[PDB]
RNA sequence: GUUAUCCGGAAUGAUUGGGCGUAAAGCGUCUGUAGGUGGCUUUUUAAGUCCGCCGUCAAAUCCCAGGGCUCAACCCUGGACAG
RNA sequence: ACACCAACGGCGAAAGCACUCUGCUGGGCCGACACUGACACUGAGAGACGAAAGCUAGGGGAGCGAAUGGGAUUAGAUACCCCAGUAGUCCUAGCCGUAAACGAUGGAUACUAGGCGCUGUGCGUAUCGACCCGUGCAGUGUUGUAGCUAACGCGUUAAGUAUCCC
RNA sequence: AGGUGGUGCAUGGCUGUCGUCAGCUCGUGCCGUAAGGUGUUGGGUUAAGUCCCGCAACGAGCGCAACCCUCGUGUUUAGUUGC
């Protein structure tokens, strides 16, 4: 109880935050019908470092930052080899949200649906195109991209895994 | 519904204010005198500081009658804001308070004291959230602002209830936030509360502040 | 170096495994033989993984850390405490709480209260209050004495946690896997080598096999402090 | 900084968990007697029942099992059996239900042996281990105090 | 701007690209004709398949590169992958 | 019509099938190389069978029992309750071809942890004979890893991974 | 100016009620994709979510109880206008 949380908020230049949806989810009780706020926060620096997080609380801002503290303990790093794009195409479903990611030329800003585009514009990739096949959901969507960019391999570690010395690569 | 703390704890840990001991017809007339003194002081400082800038926050007006002489103590938090600098503030208070007590021409000493920490005194803090909330500022920014504004100034537990018609609504609500222990039932516990009514433009608001010290 | 001769384990209760129709078959490229309703653990890969175990324990203390050992079984209850008073490590007495590693903020405040109650227990003001307050302080001090009596000397997380075999402490183990804290533990004949990331598969029916591997790692840690 | 240190630790361990998976290589009275779990003495059989033999062992209750008794090639007796006999028993499972101790002869146990390199160095450190063991075992006194000043963890 | 018509979005007719326990959906089960798919080795022809070359698929359109209208639209010259 | 036997049991492609015995006859499973050498799978349209109720023809008719009739409850009762009770129920020869005909899961092959079971056979142990242990398969069941699934759950008899056919 | 004119479904304050019933939530952690659960459930025991044991829960706030008044017994002190 020292006060004002100035040093303790950690001013968040390192991780920039945004919501991607704040739906009010509600439960009914004996007394009636009371609601809490479920916010989904995607945290990440533009270095290649993102992760989702849900939260719910009766306040809006405590749900956002509570989802952020859930989010900033959930980070993967993005395998993004070239001039801020992707090594190869990928698809990976989670639940019932399927996400096709596809690398792009460098003259192409990120084009995807709002959750996928949110976790990629926070991922610092600049050149991708990801269609979403399946759900209208936002959480399983974004988390499906996170699973869809964990399982993604560069050329250096595939060259290391196969044992092949090196060729067949322009750069 | 719930009993209010300053009523509930009167035998112990909370003392009365209008501290003069009398007989029935003289009790009614002494209560006349008390109410007109609190009227003249409240309306006085409200006028002569409404022209001035900020809020004053007069918490307690204790009135005591030892002899035919009336000690009046005024417990505001910001007492330098009042006076016209030689002492002429309290002098003109003493003029207008002498205007409505001179049945028996008995002397009265209007004093003024400092609140120890003005954020921790619920009438003053309730006046702050009243003032900011009467300006166009949301419930959340102003109310959390009152909370951290309080906990920087050393308060054990706090409860804030703001009543209906918050920023733009036609359905009344109640919104209360609590931190720490506020045991309203513990008789020893010494909770001081205030219940200020904010007179806004699109309605009336009600602020009720409990402070556990 | 940290060797153990093959015959010292091969004589005692190390290959003296567990039940022959309870085996969890991720030991199917591991377990050597089966005899008389009891499994027979492969001792070559056992001692090699113990070589690796003492390499990665003595190296981790050579960096300079503090290690943790869980003790809960009541078949190996006090043997861990003997294996933790001399070895300077902080330890679980008899029983575990779900949350002593991951929810360690409330456990930390619970150590504020436990530290203050030990300060009141030592100070001799315990006999001031009558049997009510002394009864309450003895009860909560008894419960924190059950858990937090053996880990008073810890702030923060360890580096390597070594646990009572597999069964009773999947809770503490899964808190370690959530925290990422590497653990090197004991495996029965019917458990997972993939829960922790290196562990030491040997039966713990023998108290002397438990005293063997634990005593081995106790001298590994103490020689880690030897600097 | 602390989180980064933790991550580095985890990496170290995963690599330490990356180098060498590759390569390398009647009963109620007995129940009343069990007020306290401690103290082995020479195992006393005080009931006998196919599945095993039930055995008082210095104040602790044990269970020998048939497969863990001596094999019997002798003419007459019931296998498992034991009546009031007093038998040297080694400490095995220590049954968790009711807090017992299990006991096991365990057999001939011949195991195939694979030769291990550095035994020249490997015997020497085994000797060093035995020396440390001889230095170990300490029966009485409790460390502690070391005095110091106690401070808040914060 | 509204409307109408068409495609997209629509993986909402699905080869790329869906489903069938309970959401729409497995015949009540079985025999079997036509038809569909089909074990292994060795040999032969090459119908499919692949490679080379050649002919043609008008011109205009689309794509690339030049050129002309003050630029563009449009016009013009040459070239070609597909298939 | 077939009590106890009756079992989370056996068989059939499904529907179904149980008092016993006999006759004719289908199908399954297992072994030896004893034989042929891909003869295989699925199956449009087609054909067969297909609980119960229904109908044609003739028997038969104890119990039960739509409709019906009476009594009761009920404001009322065409209904639940009760008493009679016809078609029907059973059989012969057909027709009808529908059912929650359900495992709410078309079929076939190959591959992918285990535990606890049951049924049928086969080998070895043990005795030399019934046991009893492991097993080789096929089938049936229950918890369950991986994986799948919106979830519940399914999980070597997949709702898993793939291929084919309707 | 005055309004005991309207709207208590624009409000504040105040109050009743379920009911002095024993609950209602929160922080951190865990589980579920998620709404959510877990705590607060289970074994006893209470007037009580009162307390004790086991438990992926650990703690905490409001609740209950106590501290508040009065009537109960006694001691010390003071005796008038009271004995």
């Amino acid at each position: 109880g020292f006060g004002s949380k100035s040093k303790k908020e950690k001013i968040r230049d390192g991780f920039e935050e945004n919501v991607v949806q704040v739906r009010r989810v509600t439960k009914v009780v004996k007394g009636g019908k009371h609601m809490r706020f479920r916010a989904i926060v995607v945290v990440g620096d533009k270095k290649g470092q993102v992760g989702v997080g849900v939260g719910k609380a009766k306040e809006v801002v405590s749900a956002v930052q509570k989802a952020a503290v859930d989010a900033r303990r959930n980070i993967i790093t993005v395998p993004m080899t070239k001039y801020l794009t992707f090594p190869h195409r990928n698809e990976a479903d989670y639940g019932a949200a399927r996400v096709m990611l596809r690398p792009a030329a460098p003259g192409t800003g990120v084009i995807a649906g709002g959750a996928v585009r949110t976790v990629l514009e926070m991922a610092g990739v600049e050149n991708a195109l990801g269609k979403q096949l399946g759900s209208n959901n936002a959480l399983n969507n974004a988390r499906a991209t996170i699973v869809a960019v964990q399982t993604m391999r560069q050329f250096s570690d595939v060259a290391r895994d196969r044992g092949i010395p090196m060729e067949e690569l322009w750069k | 519904q719930k009993i209010n703390p300053l009523g509930f704890r009167l035998g112990t840990t909370q003392s009365h204010y209008s501290l003069w001991f009398s007989q029935p017809k003289n009790y009614a007339e002494g209560l006349q005198e008390d109410q007109k003194i609190r009227d003249c002081i409240k309306n006085y400082v409200q006028k002569n500081t409404k022209t001035s800038s900020g809020v004053e926050g007069i918490a307690r007006i204790e009135i005591q009658k030892r002899i035919d002489l009336i000690q009046v103590i005024i417990h505001m938090g910001f007492p330098k804001l009042l006076i016209e600098n030689r002492p002429q503030g309290v002098e003109d208070l003493k003029i207008n308070v002498q205007k409505e007590l001179n049945c028996v021409n008995r002397k009265l000493n209007i004093a003024i004291t400092r609140i120890a920490k003005p954020y921790g005194d619920p009438n003053i803090l309730a006046e702050f959230i009243a003032g900011q909330l009467k300006s166009r500022v949301s419930f959340r920014k102003a109310m959390k602002k009152a909370i951290e504004l309080t906990e920087q100034a050393d308060t054990k537990g706090i409860q804030i209830q703001i009543a209906g018609r918050i920023d733009g609504k036609e359905i009344a609500r109640i919104e209360w936030i609590r931190e720490g222990r506020v045991p309203l039932q513990t008789i020893r516990a010494k909770i001081d509360y205030c219940a200020y009514t904010v007179r806004t433009i699109y309605g009336v608001l009600g602020i009720k502040i409990w402070i556990f010290m | 170096y940290w060797n153990i001769n093959l015959e010292e384990m091969m004589e005692a209760g190390v290959h003296f495994g567990h039940g022959t129709r309870k085996w969890n078959p991720r030991m199917s490229p591991y377990i050597s033989a089966k005899c008389k309703g009891i499994h027979i653990i492969n001792l070559t890969r056992t001692a090699r993984f113990l070589s690796e175990a003492c390499d990665l324990v003595f190296d981790a203390s050579s960096r300079g850390k503090q290690f943790l050992i869980v003790g809960t079984k009541n078949k190996a209850a006090d043997s861990v405490a003997r294996a933790a008073i001399r070895a300077r490590c902080h330890y679980v007495n008899k029983k575990w709480l779900g949350g002593m590693l991951t929810n360690w903020s409330t456990t930390e405040t619970r150590l504020h209260k436990f530290r203050d109650l030990r300060m009141e227990q030592t100070a001799g003001r315990l006999a001031r209050l009558p049997k009510r307050d002394a009864a309450v302080v003895k009860r909560q001090l008894s419960h924190l004495q059950t858990y937090l009596g053996g880990i008073k000397y810890m702030t923060g997380l360890p580096d390597i946690v070594i646990i009572v075999d597999q069964q009773e402490e999947y809770t503490a183990l899964r808190e370690c896997i959530t925290l990422g804290i590497p653990t090197i533990c004991l495996i029965d004949t019917n458990c997972n080598p993939d829960l922790a990331d290196i562990s030491i598969p040997a039966n713990d029916d023998a108290i002397a096999s438990i005293r063997l591997i634990l005593t081995k790692l106790v001298f590994a840690i103490c020689e880690g402090r030897s600097s | 900084t602390r989180e980064r240190q933790k991550l580095k630790q985890l990496f170290e361990d995963a690599y330490e968990r990356c180098r060498n998976a590759p390569m390398e290589g009647k009963a109620m009275a007995d129940s009343q007697a069990q007020l306290g779990i401690g103290s082995v003495v020479t195992g006393t059989v005080q009931s006998l029942k196919p599945y095993g033999a039930f055995i008082d062992i210095g104040g602790i209750n044990g269970l020998l099992h048939v497969s863990q008794i001596s094999h019997d090639r002798v003419s007459d007796i019931a296998t498992v059996l034991q009546p009031g006999d007093t038998l040297k028993v080694m400490i095995l499972s220590h049954d968790r239900e009711r807090g017992r101790v299990s006991l096991s002869t365990k057999k001939l146990e011949p195991t195939p042996g694979d030769m291990i390199r550095n035994p020249k160095l490997v015997f020497e450190k085994a000797e060093e281990m035995a020396q440390t063991f001889r230095q170990r075992i300490a029966q009485a006194e409790a460390m502690a105090r070391a005095d110091m000043l106690r401070f808040q963890p914060e």
